[PDB]
């Protein structure tokens, strides 16, 4: 989301920071991981984990 | 190719139903959504509703839900009837077919798209007058 | 970081232009630039080297003017102490150019006393035509 | 209804009356009186086959652009009602075709 | 009045060469009082070198400066494609602050 910040004067010298408009689409925040890289790292973790169990 | 030709009486007394039908020639109901658009004098076009092969009747909320849109592949033709017609409902009635597109702006597994309808093949329209005179 | 100037101006000959310079576009900021640094005002006409107009002090907004601009330039700080202003009166077609504000310790900061316009801002294009 | 008048051989530029809030998909319709409505532009820029390469829409690239239909070299026949069916991502289902723009060619 | 003269107004070079830019003063500078500035059209001006030899904060090690008296040089060790701009020297130590005319770099 393209966020707009808005300053509100709430007291003498005091500014509250609000969210104003979203500019463009409303979308969800998200994270991406490479699927093959994550699977290979999980295999390495599983192999180091089988030495204890 | 898709041909489509409307049909209707044109002479309807107020406070009853009005039926306009739409016969499609050239092929069957393969690809298409089917929609109805009326145009009254003194104002612009007006989308009134659309259906598809799943028979999901979706109407304009601006037209009171007095409307019934149906179709059949036995006769292979479309049909429209609205209930309790007032004399302000005189208009040219166009039968049209609609393609659905999806506009994708983000992640599709989050549902960040929408569907839109483009009416590509139209018809001439029936000039249906409603009056008791 | 950066300096935020007002928008480009088109003026008549004999009029006045007023340019702003802020270190923060937040109107209710507490940035305290312009109480720590000197702010230079520097124009560049097309086809010329940069020309220095004046500098305003952090100390109580005391201005030093160039002698060729002294009779028609005013350098002001906002009473909120978070913006500085240039006012050039009696405009002529050779006053057209890009105007910059620049920020400088100006030999006044207590460890090393250096001199550098280290943060420049933007540039307001000023056109004088009729 | 919004009238707009353009001389022959010039370029007419019909703006959409509605503004998009978000990514749009804009259909442009041409409606002569007594004739059937004709789809000129769909998906903000795409012409269906059978539409001349004088109609253009503005593509939805780098949000902030207004949707305009551009008619280059307006004929005597290119005068009708023009509808901008505007769909976007923050407005829901677009039941309205919008207000028309009656083009008049001058001469 | 101190006048600064920058000797070649246009200078042509290939990306990866060593370039000398020169500033000549009318008198005797303090050498805490000479700086260099990068001007390109459509971009924010940037301090390159202050105090005749000190690099700025966002300034790479390919730039250095030297000089004394009335002779000052800004040398670029390896020319990059973003170093193709006008470079100005300016002098502190009296008002009006004066700039130096400018040496523009274009590629071969
Ligand atoms: C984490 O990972 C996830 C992965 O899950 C990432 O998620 C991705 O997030 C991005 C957003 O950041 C999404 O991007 C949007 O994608 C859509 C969908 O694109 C697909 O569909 C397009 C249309 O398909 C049409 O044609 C095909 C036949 O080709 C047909 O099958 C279909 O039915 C339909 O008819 C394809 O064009 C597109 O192809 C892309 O990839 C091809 C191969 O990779 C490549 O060859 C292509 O060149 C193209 O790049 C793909 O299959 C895009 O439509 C959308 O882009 C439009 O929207 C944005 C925002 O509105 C706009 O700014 C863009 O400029 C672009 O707008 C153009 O298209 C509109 C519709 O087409 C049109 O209305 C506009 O006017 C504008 O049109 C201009 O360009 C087009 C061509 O570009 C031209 O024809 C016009 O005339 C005009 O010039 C977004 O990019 C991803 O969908 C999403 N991925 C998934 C899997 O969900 C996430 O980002 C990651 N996060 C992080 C932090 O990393
Ligand atoms: C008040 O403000 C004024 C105005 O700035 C100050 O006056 C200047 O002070 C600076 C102090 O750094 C002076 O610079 C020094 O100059 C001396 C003497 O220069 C002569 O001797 C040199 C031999 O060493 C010779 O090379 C010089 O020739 C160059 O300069 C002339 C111009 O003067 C030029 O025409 C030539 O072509 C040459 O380019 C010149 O004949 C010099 O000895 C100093 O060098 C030392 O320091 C530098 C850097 O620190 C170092 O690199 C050297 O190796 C050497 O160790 C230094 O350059 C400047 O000359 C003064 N200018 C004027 C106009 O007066 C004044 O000092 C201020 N007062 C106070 C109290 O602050
Ligand atoms: C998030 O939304 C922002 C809107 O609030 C987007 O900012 C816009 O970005 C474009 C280009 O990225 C800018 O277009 C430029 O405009 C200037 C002239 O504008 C000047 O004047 C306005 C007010 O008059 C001022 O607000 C600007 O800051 C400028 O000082 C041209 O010179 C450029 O060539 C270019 O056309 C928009 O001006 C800008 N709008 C605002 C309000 O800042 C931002 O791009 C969005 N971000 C993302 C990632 O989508
Ligand atoms: C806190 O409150 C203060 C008091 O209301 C605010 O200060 C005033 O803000 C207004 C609007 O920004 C300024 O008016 C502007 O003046 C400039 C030019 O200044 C000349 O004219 C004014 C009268 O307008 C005169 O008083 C001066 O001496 C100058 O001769 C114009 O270009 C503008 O169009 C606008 O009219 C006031 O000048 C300003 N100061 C005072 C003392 O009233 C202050 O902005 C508030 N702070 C915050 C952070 O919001
Ligand atoms: C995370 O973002 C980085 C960019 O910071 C992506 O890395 C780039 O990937 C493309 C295509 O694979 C390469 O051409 C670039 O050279 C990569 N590096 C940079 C700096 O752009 C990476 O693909 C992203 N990862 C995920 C999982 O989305
Ligand atoms: C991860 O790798 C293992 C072995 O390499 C494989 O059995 C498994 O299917 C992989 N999982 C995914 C999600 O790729």
């Amino acid at each position: 989301n393209n966020n707009t910040r808005k300053s509100i004067r709430i007291g003498p010298g005091q500014a509250f920071y609000a969210t104003g408009d979203i500019i463009g689409d409303i979308r969800q925040a998200h994270c991406n991981v490479s699927k093959a890289t994550w699977n290979e790292t999980l295999g390495k973790v599983v192999k180091q984990l089988r030495k204890h169990f | 190719q898709v041909q489509l030709q409307e049909s209707g009486p044109g002479l309807v007394k107020p406070s009853e139903t009005l039926s306009v039908t739409c016969s499609v020639s050239g092929d069957s109901m393969n690809n298409y959504y089917w929609t109805w658009i009326r145009q009254s004098p003194g104002k612009g076009l007006e989308w009134i509703g659309y259906i598809s092969d799943r028979e999901s009747a979706t109407y304009n909320p601006s037209l009171n839900s007095r409307v019934v849109i149906s179709r059949d592949t036995s006769k292979n033709q479309l049909s429209l009837k609205l209930n309790s017609v007032t004399p302000a409902d005189t208009a040219v009635y166009y039968c049209a077919t609609a393609r659905r597109g999806q506009r994708i702006y983000g992640v599709v597994s989050f549902g960040e798209f929408f569907y839109y309808y483009s009416m590509d093949v139209w018809g001439k329209g029936t000039t249906v007058t409603v009056s008791s005179a | 970081g950066r300096l935020f100037q007002s928008g480009a101006e088109v003026k008549r000959p004999g009029a006045s232009v007023r340019i702003s310079c802020r270190a923060d576009d937040d109107p209710y900021t507490d940035d305290d630039t312009f109480t720590k640094y000197w702010t230079h005002w520097i124009r560049q006409a097309p086809g010329q080297r940069p020309e220095w107009l004046g500098v305003i002090s952090p100390h109580f907004a005391r201005p030093i003017y160039s002698y060729k601009f002294r009779d028609r330039l005013t350098l002001t700080r906002d009473s909120s102490l978070t913006a500085v202003y240039l006012e050039l009166k009696g405009l002529q077609p050779d006053d057209s150019g890009i105007y910059f504000c620049a920020r400088d310790p100006f030999g006044d900061r207590a460890p090393h006393y250096n001199y550098h316009m280290d943060v420049w801002g933007g540039g307001t294009a000023v056109i004088v035509s009729s | 209804v919004r009238p707009l008048s353009v001389a022959l051989g010039e370029t007419a530029r019909i703006s959409c009356g509605r503004q998009a809030l978000g990514s749009r998909a804009v259909q442009w319709y041409q409606h002569r009186p007594g004739q059937a409505p004709i789809l000129l532009i769909y998906n903000n820029q795409d012409r269906p086959s059978g539409i001349p390469e004088r109609f253009s829409g503005t593509p939805d690239i780098n949000f902030g652009t207004r949707a305009t239909l551009t008619i280059s070299g307006v004929e005597a026949g290119d005068e009708a009602d023009y509808y901008c069916h505007m769909w976007d991502s923050r407005s829901g289902f677009s039941w309205s075709f919008g207000g028309a723009t009656r083009l008049t060619v001058l001469g | 009045e101190v006048v600064l003269t920058q000797s070649p107004a246009i200078l042509s070079v290939s990306p990866g060469d060593r370039v000398i830019l020169s500033c000549r003063a009318s008198q005797g500078l303090d050498s805490s009082h000479l700086a260099w500035y990068r001007f390109k059209r459509g971009q924010i001006p940037t301090l390159v070198i202050f105090g005749t030899s000190n690099r700025a904060r966002g300034t790479p090690d390919r730039f250095s400066g030297s000089g004394s008296g009335a002779d000052f040089t800004l040398t670029i060790s390896r020319v990059e494609p973003e170093d193709f701009a006008t470079y100005y020297c300016q002098r502190y130590g009296g008002t009006p602050i004066t700039f130096g005319g400018g040496t523009t770099l274009d590629k071969k």
